């Protein structure tokens, strides 16, 4: 038996009818869902059914597994290989409009996407008819609007990058914060260079790992995803790693702006050789996790450290992408009374992708300068 | 930050557990309590061990167990095991009273709340 | 079997820590008759 929802909510929320500059607040919220329950023994009637629950027939997504097993209409086979599956998708597209100045048009946009897939095997205990989930796991997608304009204009090339130096330095701060979260300040934080965790001999397999991060806490090296993901985000968003969040996901989308300024006509440009003059500026940045998954290594066993002595992470991901785009950074579109058209614009984009497979940061930088000249000589004699 | 201290309350809970149950346990410098029920005929940091351990909270509910032998590296485990397992040889059994800072920490994980005292009944069957 | 990556060179493994390095890949085997393209193969910048 299967299930699905297609929840949709569209609102215009006209702020009209200091803060009165806000004009429209358009909000779109889409929430899809779905459930697949295999091993369901009962049949259906001529006109339909309500046997598992009336809500499930109308896409409730409320749990029915345990009630269905209790009522004895799940399969009694103890080696059932079909998986109970649940999916959930969310999309938020808040859009705003501001009128700070009479001739200044500002558009704001907020985005947040979140996908979630759950899967598990199951069996029903022959006694007490209790539902037994087996090896449940999770994978999903995340995306959210962010702002990293603070590091957008710091020079970064093959020879120097201030933001990357911040990324290097933030690792120890984030590791210390995580260690204080794990070792709750009641004891001295164990470290790779202290007496209790000495650097081993040259023959030991962990000599190099211990030497590489001497002063880091035991479970939080420079290679731990939980350490360097918040370090990466804080470094490239221009945040302070001492207080920036160490969470993988973000709740509040940071708005991105679209600025249109058709206002220089009213200063002196009526008869100042200009017929029109417009300035435009668009900024758009997103933080994306293409695929995160639950970790079977993150369990209740006493084994808590991986081969690199890092603590196991509940949610693992291969990559995280930070994308920023000035489209355009500035667009000077103007015309002179001699009909000299100029359309000059600058574009800028950054495509930071940090890979946790190889712990390498791949940075794609772009620059585009466009100049469009339009002139019309009048009455030229051949 | 939300740093929480559990050393004192874990210590008092452990000593209360050793009070209600007629058990005497030796205490380490790190706050770990252990009891040697029997001794066999010592694992190091780089040593593979096989255990038949059983882990439960102070109220008796089991959070992790291995009725059959499971092999571990003894350097990837929680610090409480790293301090307790080297105390005996193959065939011996130990009763651990790992506090939170030697166990899963102030945050814990799923099925183990943060700042929880762990109790382990570990049998070391081999140090292969 | 004894090729388990988790137990590389612990007590009785068939692999040493040299197995992790491309240059010393051949020396990473404890067993004797090992060939560079039969028992194993190496890639230096393998793409996922």
């Amino acid at each position: 038996i299967q299930n699905s929802n297609s929840n949709t909510l569209t609102t215009t929320l006209n702020m009209n009818t200091v803060l009165t500059s806000i004009k429209n607040v358009q909000i779109n919220y889409t929430k899809n869902s779905g459930t697949v329950l295999p091993g369901y023994t009962p049949s259906v009637g001529f006109l339909g059914t309500s046997k598992p629950s009336l809500g499930f027939v109308f896409g409730s997504q409320d749990d029915v597994r345990y009630e269905a097993a209790k009522r004895g209409w799940l399969t009694t086979y103890q080696d059932f290989n079909q998986s109970f599956t649940q999916v959930s998708n969310k999309l938020l597209k808040v859009t705003a409009n501001i009128d700070l100045l009479p001739d200044l048009k500002v558009d704001l946009s907020m985005d947040r996407s979140y996908s979630e897939n759950t899967s598990e095997q199951y069996s029903v205990d022959p006694s007490t008819n209790e539902y037994k989930p087996l090896s449940p796991y999770t994978y999903g997608m995340f995306s959210i609007s962010t702002v990293m304009i603070k590091t957008a204009f710091s020079p970064s090339d093959e020879t120097q990058s201030a933001a990357f130096d911040d990324f290097r330095s933030n690792r120890l701060i984030i590791a210390n914060r995580l260690a204080e979260g794990h070792y709750g300040s009641g004891v001295a934080i164990p470290r790779y260079g202290d007496a209790n965790n000495p650097i081993p001999a040259e023959t030991d397999p962990n000599y190099a790992v211990y030497t590489a991060n001497q002063g880091y806490p035991i479970g939080y090296t420079k290679s731990n995803q939980a350490v360097l993901l918040p370090a990466f985000l804080a470094a490239y968003t221009g945040s302070d790693a001492s207080s920036s969040s160490t969470n993988i996901f973000r709740s509040f989308p940071i708005p991105n702006w679209s600025i249109k300024y058709n206002g220089l006509m009213r200063y002196k440009y009526f008869k100042d050789k200009f017929k029109r003059f417009s300035l435009q500026h668009n900024y758009r940045a997103s933080y994306t996790i293409n695929q995160f998954r639950s970790n079977f290594d993150y369990n209740s066993s006493p084994k808590v450290q991986d081969v690199n002595t890092n603590f196991y992470n509940e949610i693992i991901m291969s990559n995280v992408n930070l994308v920023e785009q000035f489209s355009p950074l500035i667009r000077m579109d103007f015309e002179l009374k001699s009909s000299l058209r100029v359309l000059s614009e600058i574009k800028k984009d950054r495509a930071l992708s940090m890979s946790f497979d190889n712990n390498l940061l791949t940075e794609v930088k772009g620059m585009e300068y466009i100049i469009g000249l339009g002139y019309r000589f009048k009455d030229v004699i051949f | 930050d939300e740093v929480k201290d559990y050393t004192a309350e874990n210590e008092k809970e452990i000593v209360d557990y050793l009070a209600q149950n007629n058990l005497t346990a030796q205490r380490t410098n790190s706050g770990l309590y252990y009891i040697i029920t029997k001794e066999g005929s010592h694992p190091t940091l780089n040593s593979n061990i096989t255990v038949i351990y059983k882990g439960y909270f102070t109220n008796g509910k089991v959070f992790d167990e291995s009725t059959e032998g499971v092999s571990y590296s003894l350097r990837t485990l929680i610090p409480g095991w790293k301090e307790g397992i080297p105390l005996l040889k193959s065939g011996g059994e130990i009763q651990l009273f790992v506090p939170a800072h030697l166990g899963y920490g102030s945050n814990g994980n799923k099925t183990v709340p943060g700042g929880a005292v762990l109790i382990f009944e570990i049998t070391l069957v081999s140090v292969n | 079997n004894k090729y388990d990556p988790a137990t590389i060179g612990q007590a009785g493994s068939f692999l040493n820590s040299n197995i992790r390095e491309i240059v010393t890949a051949k020396s990473g085997f404890n067993n004797t008759n090992v060939s560079e393209a039969t028992d194993y193969s190496v890639l230096e910048n393998a793409r996922k």
